């Protein structure tokens, strides 16, 4: 039904659109936090060995 | 405190033991053990009240106690067929969360 | 025991174990007539309670000191109240009653307001009539509910009586506590027999409908009335909305320490959000799971269409990040002494993580305890308080900015640094766009706008005509009629022939007052407005319209808060305090008026409005020039009312409860109850709201959050708002919801807007939607159970009320506001059976001769109480979404019908003649036996009816009726068109239905709608009493021909539908796996989620529902004449009868001779009717595709139905349905078996009896 | 206004139900053309000041460019397999000429 | 026979050409979003061919 | 629910009962391939996720 | 005894009831 | 085929609902 049924907004323009929807979640920095623990794995790991 | 009696009308209203398992099917355990009209086995609640009900003739059919859990447990199995609900999660469990 | 003695059959009558039958209930009611108080209060002696129950009583409460220091006198001799804690203590002390006091003739103990004091303040004596004050007062305080008060109690203790009950799906008795455990009862006795102490009467007052006698104890206080409501009100509530004791017990004390304070009502009024504040205010703080609705917007964003797209999980980013609420209510509760209280409630709190069902009822549980008394004050203390606010403007309208004037109209300056500018570009291009539609012109619309406001809830000419007599103007009294001088309808057909010259000074009159009251507010002053002033007034409503219409449309309830409360998106809710107030000639009305004059001009050049001419004023615009300039109708209308609106109103006040009070004074607010007061509203909101986000918004903020906040928000896509106030929609972004710090500030930065201007925003941000007074909590609907007492009614005037019937009217109301709220159906529907059965018998007072009267059970359950074991069928059968009437009564005897068939032969009734429906048995002599025909059609009778007609002279009422024609139609066009229809009609399609809905109806209507608030006392009363009598001592032999019609069908129910929402789902609150049948209905068949005031609007075929008469007999009548024949132009001239152009009225004609009707439009042949309890729930759909013909079988040939006539498809899509709702559990799929006599015999029955409607 | 006094004709209210009954259907379909017409236009007199002033706007184009509201199209772009849009086209290609 | 014959091929003519804008967003919309949103992810894709 | 908040798309199952509101059925005939439509693609708990 | 599906008459004897 | 009748019997030992006829109560 989702396939059939969809529709757009009656007056979009998508550059406008995206760049309105993107923009919070780039304002977000989560995704740098996760590499340092990246880094704490594999040092623990090759010191486990 | 009220959520032990809203949890026991949970399982009241979501478990009559239609419950799914993987065996190939006996004529011994069976949940119609005695359908008490002409003794068969038909291995389900549904069918098995549906067995009840089909044997009364349907000009006879007056709404009553059994009548309505029918429905209720054809309700219910509907809704725990339904797979989103089959594969579903309200709260983490300490690996998804990690 | 004792009461066990004498309802030994009735208390198991009820709770499911024997059937319901005529002999116990009438037995009962004999007994539920013959009582006493010392009869039950026997009773709550001899209960035995639990000591959960019991806690500490202060004794301050029976000890309160003289009213005399209380009240004093102003120097104009008004009596009003000395304010000790803040001006708005100003409401009704707690003491000293039994002073003024005279005892009754033969009621020794009871008594009255002393006579000698009446007649001494009718001389004028200060104590006197400060004494007779606080005696009124006091009365009308106590006079603030439904019955009287012991008979609720009584129908509580015989339906409670029962113990606990079997839950019937979930197969196990409920832990509902028992009678013995709750604690307002307890307090309720012991507060009752320290009352009464050494008096052998037992009684603390009693209840006259005029007034009420007291009792003569020296420790008896006037907060006793009011609190033994209060608490009669939590003890019913407890038993049925599933309390705990502890909610329950700390309302008591807050009860109980309001009764303790210096004024009850007083207190009432500052605790009234204790409650919300420490559970709803602040709920789950941190949260770990739970589960939401996931709705989403349908594109188009003034159509207001959802989407219900399944469930979605919760986490711990979704918590409660509004701000703290700690120290503001510890702050609320230690100012009063309710710090235990308040700590319970934030201990209580903070205790639950998880949003599921419990939760939620624990939030309807704390708002369930809230007070539901109506606050009252005499109304010298709402004219002299609440008038004399006034707006204050910290930011004016500089002097410069205005041109000079026009007439007396001044126009604000295109160069101006003023934010007024916006408003007047808004209000300018509206009134430009309105002007020049060719709809303003029609004359039927302009005959609509004159019936628009002369409603029969139309006063005050009462200075009016004394004010035209004081500028020699000749109107006729019009004497000999049995109208009053009072309402607009007579003031208008005074009105009727008079050039708009003579009565342009009819405009500056008063008008007087009119009260309401409300719960736990301040009492609601609506105000009329006389003929010309509310005539004068059409291009402010015009354009205000226009604006909520067209341009910037917020909206003309619950999915929208189910939207907005959605946890990614937060919502903001906006309130405008004294509104009314707050509007006035310095900014608003001044700007208002000055753009609608303005904007007008241009496509309206010299054409008149309706009865007002062009006319000619100078101005001096332009520095240099100075001219006379012509004038149009709707400018010159401008001109006149703008003299009114910057003289400011005044209000002549007479108030019955305290003499010598009589007094006018002049003020600037704006008047409620105008032709424009909510559109106004509505519209000035929606423009400030908008020029605050595109204008004001961006000049005073440096933080780039919250001005790219300010720049995506807007008015068309996230503002909704109704009268003052509404809620704005925050959207939730891409990384979940919004930073709350950056709310805050816009937040606070509205209010230094709000300050500005002169309005005061009461801003709420918790997590929550408020709307419309709707609390929703994450997409979960819960209703306010202290918002809808079932014990008070509101009662402004100090006259006597309705007599027997309406007070038995008013019970199926409250069933049905119990049906909306979510409550125990095993004991809420068990209570209002004994409840409606307490109320069913009278005893007439006739001369020298007895009667005795009452309705059947029968007669209740055809309006809608759906029974619990119909002969030997199984217990709690039925449920309460059935329709009332016919349709109802049809589908649960059809559900039942071979059993109690079958039970007709057990005490054997036996016929050899076989009927199709009942075969074996007969029917009369059950029947006629169990008064169920005569309980049937005696529901069928209509309640409080009254005719006074004290014979009217043929001269004057025909004058009387010739001048309201000639008022209402003066355009010669709609005369000429509704005779031209009227005499086509009889040409072509009277005959078949004799009842035309026509024009000339309205004028006769209008006439007696003057006279139904005659209340004529003796004859028409003892008239009612003579056809009861006479319907009672009847015999019929069968029902209607609708329900005789209907027995010849069959169905069948199977394959028990899928489930349309999740059932983890908290929807709405009181509805759980606890209460099995209406929250399995729910998931059943899921909730409504359309916004279902467009739907009824899309059905009604009139171009644009407006007639000032039924457009539902219109709508009727043209299905009427389509299915039963009747050649095109009988509905031509149908439709000129409501008068039509001639022409549209026969394309209409020809349209709906053809086109196919939707289902629910189809119940108008047939008056059938969507039953209010279905309006919640979703229909649309089952009736689509869920009650559908053609049986799984094949055809049984009593299955096929003529391609002509193919109407009874859609009046049997409501008849399975209502067979679906009526059956307890699951709605299921149906399909359609035999019918007995085949289309043909269902369609000639159906024709036969719209013969004689 | 003014031309409204001097022009001769006035609309005759009953020429279009006085057509489609000339041609008719079997009432076993659901679809209708006739009552599609009479839903989709609506005389009431509203029509014929509008076409008073589309008459009038010849006078003036240098100044003026009288076209036609948004409203009066499909709002879809239309369908040929809807007669609904078969008719809107009817219309349309009959009043843009003036 | 006939007629349910005929409208059958219509419904099936007519679903065949309705008004379907969601394949559109498919071909040409969401491959750009979720290029976007994966590497803002703390689950980084993981793709057999 | 992350991809819900960025999709322009947007999901109207009334366009296909208004693109089905077209098709003739006659009142006779007791197969409706139509009607069928409108009671089959309602999905289970009517969920679009 | 026993009865019917159409009209629900209940009888007392089978060879009734058929 | 149909069996119930009118009968002489009431009394559910649980849930204390009283009806028609013994064989309707078992
Ligand atoms: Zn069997
Ligand atoms: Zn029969």
């Amino acid at each position: 039904v989702a396939l059939l049924s969809g529709k757009y907004p009656p007056d979009l323009v998508t550059n406008v659109w995206y760049a309105d929807a993107i923009y919070p979640m780039y304002a977000d920095t989560e995704v740098f936090s996760n590499l340092q623990r990246d880094v704490i794995t594999c040092e623990a790991v090759q010191t486990l060995v | 405190p009220m959520s032990t009696r809203i949890a026991e009308a949970t399982s009241a209203i979501v478990s009559k033991h239609p419950a799914r398992v993987g065996l190939p099917p006996t004529a011994s355990s069976g949940h119609g053990y005695q359908c008490h009209v002409c003794s068969a086995v038909l291995f389900s609640p549904l069918d098995l009240d549906a067995h009840v009900a089909s044997h009364g003739l349907h000009g006879n059919m007056t709404l009553t106690s059994s009548e309505i859990q029918r429905h209720i447990t054809e309700f219910i199995s509907s809704w725990q067929n339904h797979p989103i609900v089959q594969v579903s999660a309200d709260v983490e469990n300490r690996k998804t969360a990690q | 025991s004792m009461i066990l003695t004498q309802f030994g059959p009735f208390i198991e009558s009820i709770s499911g174990i024997t059937d319901q039958s005529n002999d116990v209930f009438e037995n009962a009611a004999k007994a539920f007539s013959m009582f006493t108080r010392s009869d039950v209060y026997k009773a709550l002696d001899e209960i035995p309670f639990s000591e959960d129950a019991m806690l500490p009583i202060p004794p301050t409460i029976y000890t309160k000191p003289s009213h005399d220091s209380y009240y004093y006198i102003d120097a104009l001799n008004r009596v009003r109240r000395k304010t000790y804690q803040g001006p708005d203590d100003v409401y009704v002390p707690n003491c000293s009653i039994v002073e003024l006091l005279e005892p009754h003739e033969t009621l020794t103990s009871y008594g009255r307001l002393s006579e000698a004091i009446e007649n001494r303040a009718k001389d004028g004596d200060s104590q006197a009539r400060i004494a007779t004050t606080y005696g009124r007062i006091a009365e009308s305080q106590a006079r603030q509910i439904k019955a009287p008060l012991e008979k609720f109690v009584l129908a509580l203790l015989v339906a409670e009586a029962g113990g606990s009950l079997y839950d019937p799906v979930l197969q196990k008795y409920d832990e509902i506590p028992g009678l013995s455990h709750n604690c307002p009862l307890w307090c309720f006795r012991e507060i009752c027999r320290h009352i009464s102490g050494p008096l052998p009467d037992r009684a603390p007052y009693l209840y006259l409908s005029a007034g009420v006698f007291w009792l003569m104890s020296p420790r008896m206080t006037s907060a006793i009335p009011p609190l033994l409501s209060d608490l009669v009100n939590l003890a019913i509530l407890q038993q049925t909305a599933g309390l705990d004791p502890s909610l329950v017990r700390l309302g008591v004390q807050i009860c109980l320490h309001a009764a303790a304070s210096s004024s009850y009502a007083w207190f009432i009024l500052k605790t009234k959000s204790i409650f919300p504040q420490n559970t709803l205010h602040s709920m789950y703080e941190s949260l770990e799971g739970g589960y939401c609705p996931n709705l989403e917007w349908l594109e188009p964003r003034s159509d207001y269409k959802f989407m219900y797209m399944g469930a979605m999980p919760l986490s711990t980013k979704y918590a409660r990040s509004a701000p703290s609420n700690d120290k503001k209510a510890r702050e609320l509760g230690e100012k009063y002494g309710l710090s235990s209280v308040v700590s319970e409630l934030r201990r209580r709190t903070k205790t639950y993580s998880k949003h599921d069902f419990t939760s939620v009822r624990y939030i309807r549980d704390a708002m369930a305890c809230t007070s539901g008394i109506f606050l009252v004050r005499t109304p010298t203390e709402t004219v002299l308080q609440e008038y004399t606010q006034s707006p204050e403007i910290k930011v004016p309208i500089p002097q410069k900015d205005w041109t000079g004037p026009i007439g007396e109209i001044r126009i604000l300056k295109d160069t101006t640094s003023s934010i007024a500018r916006y408003l007047y570009r808004t209000w300018y291009l509206a009134a430009a766009r309105m002007a020049a539609q060719p709809r303003t012109w029609d004359p039927l619309f302009q005959a609509i706008m004159r019936s628009q406001y002369v409603t029969a809830r139309g006063g005050s000419g009462a200075t009016l005509r004394e004010s035209l007599y004081a500028i020699n103007v000749s109107l006729p009294d019009f004497k000999g009629l049995p109208v009053k001088a009072a309402t607009k309808i007579f003031q208008a057909a005074q009105l009727a022939n008079l050039p708009f010259s003579h009565t342009s000074v009819a405009i500056l009159a008063d008008t007087s007052m009119g009260l309401r009251n409300q719960v736990q507010r301040r009492p609601r002053s609506i105000m009329p407005l006389n003929v010309p002033q509310q005539q004068v007034s059409a291009p402010h409503t015009l354009t205000a319209d226009y604006i909520n219409y067209h341009m910037n449309l917020s909206t003309t309830v619950i999915p929208l808060g189910v939207y907005a409360s959605s946890p990614p998106n937060q919502s903001i809710n906006i309130d405008i305090s004294a509104c009314d107030a707050s509007i006035t000639w310095d900014f608003f009305l001044s700007v208002i008026m000055a753009a609608i004059h303005e904007g007008v001009a241009s496509s309206s050049i010299g054409k008149p409005f309706m009865g007002v001419p062009a006319s000619i004023v100078n101005d001096e615009s332009v520095v240099g020039v100075r001219a006379a300039r012509p004038i149009s109708g709707m400018q010159n209308m401008i001109q006149h009312l703008s003299k009114l609106y910057k003289r400011g109103f005044s209000y002549r006040v007479n108030d019955s409860f305290s003499p010598g009070n009589d007094f006018t004074h002049m003020t600037t607010t704006f008047p409620s109850g105008s032709t424009a007061t909510s559109t106004e509203h509505t519209a000035n909101n929606s423009t400030m709201m908008e020029t605050f986000l595109t204008v004001w918004g961006p000049e005073h903020t440096d933080d780039p959050d919250v001005l790219r906040l300010m720049k995506s928000l807007t008015i068309q896509r996230n503002y909704v708002c109704q009268g003052d106030d509404g809620l704005m929609i925050i959207d939730g972004n891409t990384a979940g919801k919004v930073n709350s710090e950056t709310i805050q500030k816009m937040l606070e930065l509205i209010s230094k807007y709000g300050e500005e201007f002169g309005w005061k925003y009461d801003i709420a941000y918790d997590g929550t939607a408020e709307y419309l007074k709707l609390y929703f909590i994450f997409g979960c609907r819960i209703p306010n159970l202290s918002r809808h007492p079932i014990v008070g009614k509101e009662r402004a005037n100090s006259s006597a009320e309705e007599p027997w019937p309406a007070i038995l009217d008013q019970i199926m109301g409250i069933f049905f506001n119990g049906v909306h709220d979510g409550l125990q159906w095993q004991r809420w529907i068990r209570y209002s059976w004994a409840l409606c059965c307490a109320f069913s018998r009278q005893r007439t007072m006739t001369g020298e001769s007895v009667g005795y009267l009452q309705y059947p059970m029968w007669s209740f359950v055809y309006w809608g109480l759906p029974l619990v074991k119909v002969f030997g069928s199984d217990p709690w059968i039925f449920s309460w979404y059935m329709p009332t009437g016919d349709l109802g009564m049809y589908s649960w005897i059809s559900l039942i019908r071979p059993l109690m068939t079958r039970w007709m032969v057990a005490n054997g009734y036996v016929t050899d003649k076989c009927s199709p429906v009942f075969g074996n048995a007969d029917y009369r002599k059950c029947f006629n036996e169990l008064k169920l025909y005569q309980g049937y059609y005696m529901a069928q009778l209509p309640r409080n009816p009254k005719k006074s007609g004290r014979a009217a002279p043929r001269e004057v009422r025909e004058q009387f009726t010739q001048a309201l024609s000639d008022y209402l139609m003066q355009n010669p066009e709609l005369k000429s068109r509704v005779l031209r229809g009227r005499s086509e009609w009889e040409k072509y399609g009277a005959g078949i239905i004799h009842n035309p809905p026509s024009l000339f109806d309205v004028p006769h209507k209008w006439y007696q709608g003057a006279q139904e608030a005659a209340t004529a006392t003796r004859e028409e009363l003892a008239e009612m009493d003579e056809t009861l009598m006479r319907a009672r001592k009847h015999s019929y032999s069968s029902f209607s021909k609708l329900l005789e019609a209907y027995l010849l069908v069959k169905w069948r129910m199977c394959e028990a539908r899928e489930p349309s929402v999740d059932l983890r789902l908290p929807l709405c609150a009181g509805i759980d796996p606890l209460n099995s049948d209406p929250f399995l209905k729910m998931v059943s068949v899921g909730p409504m989620l359309q916004s279902t005031r467009k739907y009824f609007a899309q059905t009604l075929f009139m171009a644009k529902t407006v007639s000032g008469l039924d457009v539902n007999a219109i709508d009727s009548a043209l299905l009427r004449l389509r299915t039963l024949g009747a050649d095109k132009k009988a509905l031509t001239a149908q439709l000129l009868m409501v008068g039509l152009q001639e022409s549209e009225a026969d394309a209409l004609a020809g349209k709906i001779m053809l086109q196919d009707v939707n289902t629910v439009q189809l119940a108008r042949v047939v008056n059938l009717a969507v039953p209010d309890t279905w309006m919640s729930l979703d229909f649309d759909t089952m009736f689509k595709h869920h009650v559908k013909l053609l049986p799984k079988d094949g055809r049984h040939l009593n299955t096929d139905i003529p391609p002509r006539m193919g109407w009874l498809r859609a009046i049997l899509r409501f008849l399975g349905a209502g067979m679906a709702m009526t059956a307890t559990g699951v709605a299921v799929d149906i399909y359609l078996e035999d019918i007995h006599g085949g289309g043909r015999s269902l369609g000639q029955r159906f024709m036969t009896w719209m013969r004689q409607e | 206004v003014l031309l409204q006094r001097i022009s001769p004709l006035q609309i005759d209210p009953t020429i279009i139900s006085n057509t489609m009954s000339t041609v008719s259907e079997s009432t076993t379909q659901t679809l209708s053309p006739a009552s599609s017409i009479l839903g989709k236009l609506r005389p009431s007199n509203s029509d014929f000041s509008s076409f008073r002033v589309a008459l009038a706007g010849w006078l003036y184009n240098g100044v003026v460019t009288t076209v036609i509201d948004d409203s009066s199209y499909p709002k879809d772009g239309g369908s040929v397999t809807s007669l609904e849009n078969l008719w809107d086209f009817f219309i349309l290609a009959l009043a843009l000429p003036l | 026979t006939q007629s349910l014959v005929s409208s059958m091929r219509g419904t099936l003519g007519k679903l065949k050409l309705i008004k379907s804008m969601t394949p559109m967003y498919l071909q040409q919309l969401a491959p750009v979003e979720l290029a976007v949103i994966a590497p803002m992810l703390p689950f980084p894709p993981f793709q057999v061919p």
